[PDB]
RNA sequence: ACUCCUGAACCCGGGACGAAACCCCCGACGAGGGGACUGACGGUACCGGGGUAAUAGCGCCGGCCAACUCCGUGCCAGCAGCCGCGGUAAUACGGAGGGCGCGAGCGUUACCCGGAUUCACUGGGCGUAAAGGGCGUGUAGGCGGCCUGGGGCGUCCCAUGUGAAAGA
RNA sequence: AAACCGGAUUAGAUACCCGGGUAGUCCACGCCCUAAACGAUGCGCGCUAGGUCUCUGGGUCUCCUGGGGGCCGAAGCUAACGCGU
RNA sequence: UGAUGA
RNA sequence: AUUGAAGAUU
């Protein structure tokens, strides 16, 4: 079944074009632990629809582009701007880590 | 009268004005092949009355080894000092898979199938007293019960 | 660690060095000799030991004893080396192997035949 | 493979008689009568106080040296042994006792182990009719061991078989002594086996 | 802030056996309770009640030793001779039934949380789910 | 040694399975029936007869580690995996008698896992053994008191598909 | 008071002892970022006998009850020495 | 202030 | 020559 994945959109700088931030846990295969994990999506936004802050499905497609190959299903829940901000702070950390 | 085996012979050392002074220690164990052993540390200027002045303390010093066919009812780690034993139940067939030290231990209360570890510190006398220490320790379903009944 | 420790660094695994450049892993090399001096021990240990340099076909140039009674070796002399250090010279950890190419067995040899690279010799025998 | 030298000369050293020639070794020797001490110039100075591997080493020793049978082919049967279902120490018995060459001597049709597998290797022997020249050969319950009728003749076969007239076998086997032949019944208990050696000793040496 | 309620109460526990105490408290929770019926029907403790303490609902725990004892050091055997946590905050531990732990072979106990609810060892293999696995005794 | 017995090798005789199809005939170019050709291995395997007492080596014997004695040698010549042997009585060097171990092999070197809970998840530690950051502030992150309800992501259970053959 | 200049001492004395003495020690501003920076013991929370000395609160002020500083030391721990609300 | 190797 | 034997010492 084409896979089904739900994150959040912290993009909608690029047209038709949403970025989206799908967290996954799991056990730690050697130390047990349960431990989170992610992975961002450009997925397909053909009616400039779902927008910064959004929950969504993304469902596994037919290629749109290099690396777009994923559509955005539907809307789970709006508003959610904390995971965007956990997101963009854990960029901004990265400043912060040169020289 | 019980077995007795020699597990450790050993010559110490300690110093007077002109030369060193020699003495000989003896770790002997002592069973008779049906659940009871006992542990045995003698010292003394020679070997003879070293060895056997062990014997006499090992008879003094006596364990209930609760064999349930060959084995024993579960298993147990005891750490004594730096040193550490594993003693773990098997099925008749396998035999005393043990260290030289705690073999002669096991055998003597008549135990023929255990799994053993030696770990930590390996110095003999103290996995010597750990393994009775260890057996001290077993319990069975029975005792469990008296115990938990109240 | 902790247990957020191991899954942020995780255990190192402990991969350790090799004794004996015979380069290639290979278990022998062969060499031409350059220096066929004598060497003394150290510790407490007194003796006229027996040593090549030996260039060799690794690129390497190193040390190597000459095991055995007395040997046959000079400059040019050609000869496979096996590692087994000696232990008594420090940086000596090569010996060479007795009765393969310019190196003699050991002549009037009786017992560890093997080494030392010594024929079975007829008497009554 | 197989032992060749001086024998009822371990019937020594292993501290015991093993009847390895059989025929003397059971009249004023298995070498054993006349020296019951270790072979060569130091045989009969004060025993050393032997090591818990000393005593496991040679235990072993003695069981293989009773089927002559070698250290490779011993070992083989071992860990066959071990691996296999059932109390390791017995099975091991039973199947080196399984072996061709020691079932004809079990059933008198030679008078030594050594001898009995000569018998074999030289295709004096059958197992249910068809001939088998492999001392080896794995016996299975219900096999039939015969003299070959070819080989029925010898002064040997003759001597050997007319020997087992008086004589009684095996629990777990049975012989028709005047058609030259042997039934393997079942293999045999760790009970049935009088053998000089404490097999768990020998599990033991296979640890370390 | 008190980090592994759990633990607290296994450690409260361990800690008021080996200086032979009559009873503690440990500040109560629904949880916590339902651990406490299982070593009490286990025979591990006398039992347990709910109380208050400054006026905060706590539990005291009875706890349970063997017969005073034979020569030098009188001191009763113990009848909670271990009992130590397994799954922890730091690292969560979970079994599936076919591989759920057997304490001292069948000897102790090994505490373990279902979605069929709180239970032994024994209990949830014969009601076939596993869990959690909370803590180990013997 | 010597008596008897058997008879690896070697000689003689016979001698394979692996191959029944394609094809042809009958039938109907089908089903089914009948027939013929074909063996590199190979005169091999195997069977029968005859028949000779017919190869033993390598490592080791201070402790760990099973196996001890005499000469030679004198910090030399040498041994040596680690600990260590040798300075005129060496079970440690070299030889010899004897002994232990394995056997068409036995040793050596190289490399991998083991033992090594010596990177420690199972299963380690940090006062003086190696190891607490010179101290704070607090970012990410990790962790989170008591009660109730929803959801069911983790987690657990049943069914089912998948997990080729080899290997085990 | 490094350095340095002298005086002694000494087998010698680029030192210990003695007489001098510059940097520096002091201040302001800017650097450096180290240490036997030590309790050689990271931070928080919960639990587990007591005795005695002490600083600092509160109470019904023999005492009781908080928060610091010490020592002795239940249980326990530690290779030992020790540690021990 | 010094006291050659095993 | 000396030492257990050596280095060093005539
Ligand atoms: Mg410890
Ligand atoms: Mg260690
Ligand atoms: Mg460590
Ligand atoms: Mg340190
Ligand atoms: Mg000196
Ligand atoms: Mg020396």
């Amino acid at each position: 079944p084409k896979k089904v994945l739900t994150g959040v959109v912290v993009s909608d700088k690029m047209q038709k074009t949403v970025t989206v931030l799908v967290e996954r846990q799991f056990p730690h295969p050697l130390y047990g632990k349960v431990i989170k994990r992610s992975k961002k999506y450009l997925a397909h936004d053909p009616e400039e629809k779902y927008k910064l802050g959004d929950v969504v499905e993304i469902i596994e497609s037919r290629p749109i582009s290099k690396r777009k190959r994923f559509r955005v299903l539907r809307l789970v829940e709006s508003g959610r701007m904390d995971l965007v901000e956990k997101y963009l702070i854990r960029r901004q950390n990265y400043e912060s880590l040169s020289k | 009268d019980f077995e007795e085996k020699m597990i450790l012979i050993r010559r110490t050392a300690r110093m007077q004005a002109g030369g060193r002074r020699f003495r000989f220690g003896a770790l002997v164990v002592v069973g008779d092949r049906q659940g009871r052993v006992g542990l045995g540390f003698g010292k003394a200027p020679e070997v003879p009355l070293a060895v056997q002045k062990a014997g006499y303390y090992a008879r003094r010093n006596m364990v209930e080894v609760p064999l349930q066919n060959g084995t024993i009812p579960h298993e147990i780690e005891v750490e004594f000092g730096a040193s550490k034993i594993v003693l773990k139940p098997a099925a008749p067939g396998t035999g005393v898979i043990a260290g030289a030290v705690p073999r002669a231990i096991l055998e003597l209360a008549g135990v023929t199938d255990i799994l053993t570890k030696e770990l930590g510190s390996r110095n003999p006398i103290n996995i010597a007293y750990a393994t009775m220490e260890a057996l001290r320790q077993l319990r069975t379903k029975a005792d469990v019960e008296r115990l938990r009944k109240g | 660690p902790t247990i957020n420790q191991l899954v942020r660094k995780g255990r190192e695994k402990v991969r350790k060095k090799s004794k004996v450049p015979a380069l290639k892993g290979a278990p022998f090399r062969r060499g031409v000799c350059t220096v066929v001096r004598t060497v003394t021990p150290k510790k407490p240990n007194s003796a006229l030991r027996k040593v090549a340099k030996v260039r060799l076909t690794s690129g390497y140039e190193v040390t190597a004893y000459i095991p055995g009674e007395g040997h046959n070796l000079q400059e040019h002399s050609v000869v496979l080396i096996r590692g087994g250090r000696v232990k008594d010279l420090p940086g000596v950890r090569y010996h060479i192997v007795r009765g393969v190419y310019d190196a003699a067995g050991v002549k009037d040899r009786k017992k560890s035949r093997s080494k030392y690279g010594t024929k079975k010799p007829k008497e009554a025998a | 493979g197989r032992y060749i030298g001086p024998v009822c000369r371990l019937c020594r050293r292993e501290g015991v008689k093993l009847y390895l020639k059989g025929e003397r070794c059971y009249s004023p020797k298995c070498a054993m009568e006349r020296r019951p001490y270790p072979p060569g110039q130091h045989g009969q100075k004060r025993a050393r106080r032997p090591s818990d591997y000393a005593v496991r080493l040679r235990e072993k020793q003695k069981l293989r040296r009773i089927y002559g049978i070698s250290e490779r082919q011993f070992r083989n049967l071992f860990e066959e042994a071990s691996k296999k279902k059932g109390v390791t120490g017995s099975v091991f018995l039973g199947l080196l006792e399984s072996r061709l060459d020691n079932v004809v001597y079990r059933l008198g049709f030679a008078v030594s182990r050594r001898q009995a597998r000569q018998l074999v290797r030289h295709g004096h022997i059958t197992v249910n009719g068809r001939r088998v020249d492999l001392p080896s050969y794995r016996v299975r319950p219900g096999d039939e061991i015969a003299v070959a009728e070819k080989s029925r003749n010898l002064e040997l076969i003759r001597q050997n078989l007319e020997a087992m007239k008086g004589r009684k076998v095996g629990p777990w086997l049975s012989l028709d002594v005047e058609g030259m032949k042997g039934k393997f019944l079942r293999l045999p208990d760790r009970e049935d086996l009088a053998l000089p050696v404490n097999e768990q000793l020998v599990i033991e040496f296979y640890s370390r | 802030m008190l980090t592994d309620p759990i633990a607290d109460m296994l450690t409260r526990i361990r800690n008021a056996t080996r200086v032979y105490k009559e009873s503690t408290d440990v500040p109560a929770s629904r949880f916590k309770e339902e651990i406490l019926r299982i070593l009490a029907r286990e025979g591990f403790i006398k039992g347990y009640e709910r109380v208050d303490v400054d006026g905060k609902p706590y539990l005291r725990v009875y706890l349970k030793y063997g017969p005073r004892r034979q020569g030098p050091d009188p001191r009763p055997e113990q009848v909670i001779h271990h009992i130590r946590r397994i799954s922890k905050p730091g690292r969560r531990v979970y079994v599936g039934v076919k591989e759920i732990p057997r304490v001292r072979r069948g000897l102790g106990i090994a505490i373990l949380s279902t979605s069929k609810g709180v239970l032994t060892d024994r209990e949830a293999r014969k009601l076939g789910v596993g869990g959690e696995l909370i803590c180990e005794v013997w």
